[PDB]
RNA sequence: AUGCCCCGAAACCCCCGGGCUACACGCGCGCUACAAUGGGCGGGACAAUGGGUGCCGACCCCGAAAGGGGGAGGUAAUCCCCUAAACCCGCCCUCAGUUCGGAUCGCGGGCUGCAACUCGCCCGCGUGAAGCUGGAAUCCCUAGUACCCGCGCGUCAUCAUCGCGC
């Protein structure tokens, strides 16, 4: 009970799927309920510039983007898989966070 | 029973429920009889002046519309509105009727705005600036 | 009753023109100030000027005399905190340009920079002047 | 104005709910197959028809008009006179001011002759539509003005826009309004009279068009 | 209309007020500057227009602080200022109170012209470069 | 002191606030989400901080 | 029936009416010296111009549950027309505003809602509602399709 | 980043005040108009992209307006910017240099800033210039595209007639 909250955030969309299926599974292996990963908006940076040193020539630009995926789990806590999901070892390009209700 | 269909017009989402009753039609809360510019209000009678006042008067449909602006949403409605009495009724001698008079009003309009260029950008996608010879 | 062509302080006003417009013409009132004037006084905006009997008529002139002590308030007048006494006055046309012109005089006087524009015919609010602002005529160089 | 016809509820498919072309009579064998003239209550297409090759044939004669007035005037060539460069005020996009000004243009035109406004409109567009024309042909070196034949379709074109343009030169900088000089138009038009601007437009291109042949 | 009265005040009855008391009889800008405080290099020449005034220091007033409020402790001296080059002198006077300093210290010198050169016009721009 | 004439000022805001933290100059700045580049740097330093060229 | 029944404008007018009859709504002191905002020109021209503001504000509580003053600030604002320069948009004054939310709480017809902004008592809701049929009572003569709801 | 040649108690490093904002004049790109296919006053309608911890400010209360004194909730599909304008209904104006057009100037109230005169931006009253459709010439556009109307980021302690997007 206390419906622990995790919030995993990571740019590279596959070595998230992978972290997601882990908790999905762990979760199912043992005794307890779980609402699957509910997609949150995508946050994507934009950063328009232009494209010569000089003052020269035609105005001609770039369009740099930056896209960050996010994810939600809910899930209930038993120390049986609260440890469980601890030995996780997340890759390096992912945040996690973890907090109950 | 109770059917419920959709209708998306550029930036227009429209959800219709139909149902017995005594022939009135409500669109956000407005009755359909009171629709100021006229020329949106001839716009989503034509599924229910071309069926007829008969069919006309044993349904009540109820739409709920949001985005877009006041002719871009009575689309939506009367695209919801075809698609539903089209079960309702649910005969096709009918359906035919809607598609000799208007085709779009049961597949709907593909058609959206196109992104801006760097030329003006603030203009539109094709429109420049003023050449500048000496 | 009716009559064509009145006269109020100076300048003479139309008699078929609504009586807040009719007014405009007086140098010193302009629009918003003359509602304000006609509703203190007592009487309708739009009533045709030509219906003015003249004890109105000597109404407005007061008004326009002194126009703080009637209800014109004192953030509405057209010149608060007179430089020479801090009494706030509404001026009209003929004590209005002279007003103005000793205002000018005064810093002509002393020798600011906000002197010397209005000395030269120059702008004085700091504008530029490589490309507008051509008063004068074309010069030529050679064909 | 008056509440009854600010609120108007129609209980049959007519043009804009008041007048039914069943009756309407095309003369010219030639503009029948391109005057579209089906049962269609409301005049907005969408602009899908501006597509696909003749695709403007099956458009109502009543839209056709309605968006040739949607236009500023004249704005890189004259106009009886002057340009009429009119921008900011001008109602390029407002379709919902174009249709108004034509309602109440038939509503005017109903009531000084008396018959289907469609059809002393219909009447308007053949006595203004010529059949001959000029062009330059350059043969094995050189060219020279000579005379041609007009097809329909462009004919039906040049005659709506005529009037569009003779209507919209009327209302400038001047007392009357834009609905009743839509009026003192296609009376005028539909009766062959020289005051018009649309007839004598058809004429003063035909003579230069004979005259050269 | 001899004397010289700012609102209704005349100078030797101005000249003892207050500060505080004296803003409210300035436009806004004054006023709001009078109540951020003077700045550390206006403090430094009001201690010395003060000993100027009383018996002391008499040799001239320089500065380079053109944003200095004229004031009714300065009516009646001569101070100087600085307009890019060189110290040039403002004999203050009554009706001065209220404005800048630099005001009165002009910095552009007046311009006259001579005539348009080559390329003052499309007629002499390429006719000449060859 | 001959360490008060050459030594500066500390501002905190104007062109001369904030200087690029690779280059070193004052102007043209890039300040959206943080990052205090130049104009010029961030073009040939972006494809290793993450980003991409999509359209 | 009730204020979705009818068209805006009509509502108002009839509104505005019967308004003029409660002893708390009255123009304050500085009623005929003011224009409604920075973004015009002119001052309203005509001279009951109180009580169609307050009407307007009560039907716009009425449908719009908690609102507070800095949002019928945006609802009452326009388009400036400032000289050689483009057009933008502008928020409106403040006093005119606060004037008719406190008497309209004196009178009995709205309530601050702590925290949250103000709501409509149901002694408003009975007003807005009997004008609302009252109105269409007539409404559906000249006009026989409403006689349905 | 860098080779060669000059500066080397200076052409290196800091600090205060001025200039890049000067104005008989020729030109490039734009904004507002020359009115009724409109100006004013009161009511009624409907968006999307994006941004916020040195910051975004709901809600209450003072002020006519700019603004001021308090101050929840927000490290974000949660709280905030954010009830858009062209559009519609009702009344005044009726073809006039005008209720068109708002340049140019006088006085008074405020915000940012260590500092607003040279040279910042914003508000209220008043004054009311040229302009009545544009000579020879020349530019941009093939469909949700051209035209017409507003909005958001950037630059930024304040200031958008600009650039890039909706
Ligand atoms: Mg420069
Ligand atoms: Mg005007
Ligand atoms: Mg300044
Ligand atoms: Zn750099």
């Amino acid at each position: 009970m206390q419906k622990a909250r995790i919030k995993l955030a990571s740019t590279n969309v596959r070595s998230l799927e992978e972290v997601a299926n882990q908790i999905k599974q762990i979760a199912e292996r043992t005794g307890v309920r779980m609402s699957g990963p509910i997609p949150l908006p995508t946050k994507r940076i934009r950063i328009v510039t232009r494209k010569s040193p000089d003052g020269e020539g035609s105005a001609t630009f770039d369009r740099w983007e930056l896209r960050i995926h996010k994810r939600l789990i809910d899930i209930e806590a038993d120390e049986r898989a609260m440890r469980q999901i601890m030995r996780i070892r997340v890759p390096e390009d992912v945040t996690i966070e973890i907090e109950l209700i | 029973r109770i059917i419920q269909t959709t209708g998306k017009r550029k930036t227009a989402i429209a959800r219709a429920v139909i149902r017995e009753g005594k022939g009135r039609v409500r669109i956000n809360g407005k009755p359909v009889e009171l629709v100021e510019p006229e020329i949106a209000r001839f716009t989503i009678l034509e599924p229910l002046i071309l069926a007829g006042e008969e069919i006309w008067n044993s349904v009540d449909i109820d739409v709920k519309v949001q985005g877009g602006g006041f002719m871009g949403q009575a689309e939506a409605a009367r695209i919801a509105i075809a698609r539903a009495l089209v079960e309702w009724t649910g005969d096709m001698n009918l359906k035919e009727k809607f598609i000799k008079y208007d085709r779009t009003m049961l597949v709907g309009d593909p058609r959206r705005t196109e992104p801006h260029k760097p030329n003006r950008s603030t203009k539109g996608p094709r429109a420049k600036r003023q050449k500048s010879y000496r | 009753d009716f009559r064509h062509i009145v006269r109020v302080a100076g300048v003479d006003l139309d008699g078929n023109k609504q009586l807040r417009w009719a007014l405009t013409a007086i140098k010193g009132v302009g629009i918003n100030f003359a509602t304000m004037v006609c509703r203190v006084a007592g009487l309708d905006p739009f009533m045709k000027a030509g219906y003015l009997t003249d004890e109105q008529v000597k109404k407005i002139e007061e008004i326009l005399q002194d126009p703080v002590a009637h209800g014109i308030p004192r953030w509405a007048v057209n010149r608060p905190k007179d430089y020479e006494t801090g009494r706030d006055l509404h001026l009209i046309t003929a004590k209005l340009d002279m007003a103005i012109r000793e205002d000018i005089m005064r810093l002509r006087r002393i020798r600011a920079y906000r002197g010397i524009r209005h000395e030269l015919g120059l702008p004085v609010r700091g504008q530029r002047t490589r490309s507008n602002f051509r008063r004068g005529q074309t010069v030529g160089v050679s064909r | 104005k008056p509440l009854s016809e600010r609120f108007f509820i129609p209980h049959e498919i007519k043009v804009m709910g008041r007048w039914s072309t069943e009756d309407v009579e095309v003369r010219d064998p030639s503009l029948k197959p391109y005057i579209n003239l089906e049962p269609r209550l409301l005049p907005h297409t969408h602009g899908r028809h501006a597509k696909k090759h003749f695709g403007k044939a099956n458009v109502h004669i009543v839209e056709r008009l309605i968006n040739k007035i949607m236009r500023s005037g004249g704005s890189h060539y004259k106009v009886a006179g002057h340009f009429m460069r009119r921008e900011h005020r001008s109602l390029n996009s407002k379709k919902v001011k174009a249709y108004e000004v034509v309602k109440e243009a038939f509503k005017i035109i109903e009531k000084r002759t008396g018959k289907n406004p469609i059809q002393v409109l219909v009447w308007a567009i053949e006595n203004a539509a010529p059949r001959e024309d000029t062009t330059s042909v350059m043969f094995g070196g050189i060219r020279y003005h000579v005379a041609v034949d007009i097809s329909p379709m462009r004919r039906l074109d040049v005659a709506l826009r005529n009037i569009a343009l003779g209507a919209s030169a009327k209302c400038y900088r001047t007392k009357m309004s834009f609905a009743e000089a839509l009026a003192e138009e296609i009376i005028l038009a539909a009766n062959k009279d020289p005051k018009s601007y649309a007839y004598s437009k058809k004429l003063e291109i035909e003579r230069i068009a004979e005259s050269s042949r | 209309r001899k004397e010289f009265r700012y609102r209704g005040y005349t100078l030797e009855q101005l000249m003892n007020m207050s500060l505080e008391e004296l803003a409210k009889l300035l436009p806004a800008r004054q006023r709001r500057s009078l109540k951020r405080g003077l700045t550390p290099e206006q403090k430094k020449l009001l201690r010395k227009i003060r000993l100027a005034k009383k018996g002391k220091y008499n040799k001239p007033i320089r500065t380079h602080c053109r944003d200095m409020i004229v004031l009714p402790e300065m009516v009646g001296l001569t101070i100087y200022v600085h307009n890019g080059k060189e110290f040039v002198p403002v004999e203050i006077k009554p009706e001065m109170i209220g404005h800048y300093l630099g005001e009165f210290a002009p910095t552009r010198k007046r311009v006259q012209h001579g005539a348009p050169g080559i390329g003052a016009t499309r007629s002499s721009m390429f006719v000449a470069v060859k | 002191a001959k360490a008060d004439y050459n030594k500066r000022k500390p501002r905190k805001f104007g062109k001369g606030a904030r200087r690029c933290i690779r280059c070193g100059q004052y102007g043209p700045i890039i300040r959206i989400h943080g990052l205090m580049l130049c104009r010029h740097c961030f073009r040939e330093v972006a494809p290793k901080l993450g980003f991409r060229k999509y359209e | 029936a009730t204020v979705y029944d009818v068209p805006g404008d009509l509502l108002v007018e009839r509104v505005a009416q019967r308004l003029k009859e409660i002893p708390e709504i009255k123009p304050p002191e500085w009623a005929p010296f003011v224009k409604t905002g920075r973004h015009k020109e002119r001052l309203p021209e005509q001279e009951d111009w109180w009580y169609y503001r307050v009407a307007s504000i009560l039907r716009r509580v009425y449908l719009d549950g908690p609102v507070g003053i800095e949002r019928l600030r945006t609802y009452y604002g326009g388009r400036k027309n400032r000289g050689h320069a483009p057009e933008r948009f502008y928020k409106a004054g403040g006093s005119i505003i606060r004037k008719a939310l406190q008497q309209l709480e004196a009178a009995g017809f709205v309530e601050k809602v702590p925290g949250k902004g103000r709501v409509i008592t149901p002694k408003g809701r009975s007003f807005l509602d009997k004008i609302a049929t009252e109105l269409k009572k007539e409404l559906e003569e000249i006009i026989p399709e409403l006689k349905k709801y």
